[PDB]
């Protein structure tokens, strides 16, 4: 075709180095962090990862903000549906707007 | 302030800088357990005040989260909210009332 900009930059002595960590290693780190915070709660960031059920971790996280834990256990389907709708709206927000 | 659960920190001097000695709390030896979110006793649902419900295989105990010391499930360390047909995963266990034997004398 024609002369590219990057070929001119390479021919004039300007070189772009590649990063040390690939995208696959970044994705592996992100997946490990997600799995740790999903299964073990916050205990994996302070030593050994201690497993817990997720509803009981959710009860602790409501307890930390000042709401008693019986609010979650009596309404757990509503928190589940609200979380599902909230994480589903991020998909429709990111699939259309590019700003 | 360091890695772990923070307790203190001790500053130290250095050439062109400062050195901190963070003191932290690290849990060491864990063992695995069976747990339930709540206790159905006498048609009422019991939730712990602080801590967690654990089972050693036969009985049900209450203990704190960051350490393992088992205690008997009591009315003093539990509170009642609703009936045992809404909470998912509720089990059956007796609840000790300290007021009844002090009444019966
Ligand atoms: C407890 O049980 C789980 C499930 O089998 C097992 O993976 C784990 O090694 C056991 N021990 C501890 C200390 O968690
Ligand atoms: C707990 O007791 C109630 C009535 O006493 C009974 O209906 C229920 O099935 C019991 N729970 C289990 C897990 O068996």
């Amino acid at each position: 075709a024609a002369r590219d900009l990057i070929c001119a930059q390479k021919f004039n002595g300007l070189t772009v180095l590649p990063p040390l960590l690939t995208d696959e290693m970044i994705a592996q780190y992100t997946s490990a962090l997600l799995a740790g915070t999903i299964t073990s709660g916050w205990t994996f960031g302070a030593g050994a990862a201690l497993q817990i059920p997720f509803a009981m971790q959710m009860a602790y996280r409501f307890n930390g903000i000042g709401v008693t834990q019986n609010v979650l256990y009596e309404n757990q389907k509503l928190i589940a549906n609200q979380f599902n709708s909230a994480i589903g709206k991020i998909q429709d927000s990111l699939s259309s707007t590019a700003s | 302030c360091g890695k772990g659960y923070h307790l203190m920190s001790f500053p130290q001097s250095a050439p062109h800088g400062v050195v901190f000695l963070h003191v932290t709390y690290v849990p060491a030896q864990e063992k695995n357990f069976t747990t339930a979110p709540a206790i159905c006793h006498d048609g009422k649902a019991h939730f712990p005040r602080e801590g967690v419900f654990v089972s050693n295989g036969t009985h049900w105990f209450v203990t704190q989260r960051n350490f393992y010391e088992p205690q008997i499930i009591t009315t003093d360390n539990t509170f009642v909210s609703g009936n045992c047909d809404v909470v998912i995963g509720i089990v059956n266990n007796t609840v000790y009332d300290p007021l009844q034997p002090e009444l019966d004398s």
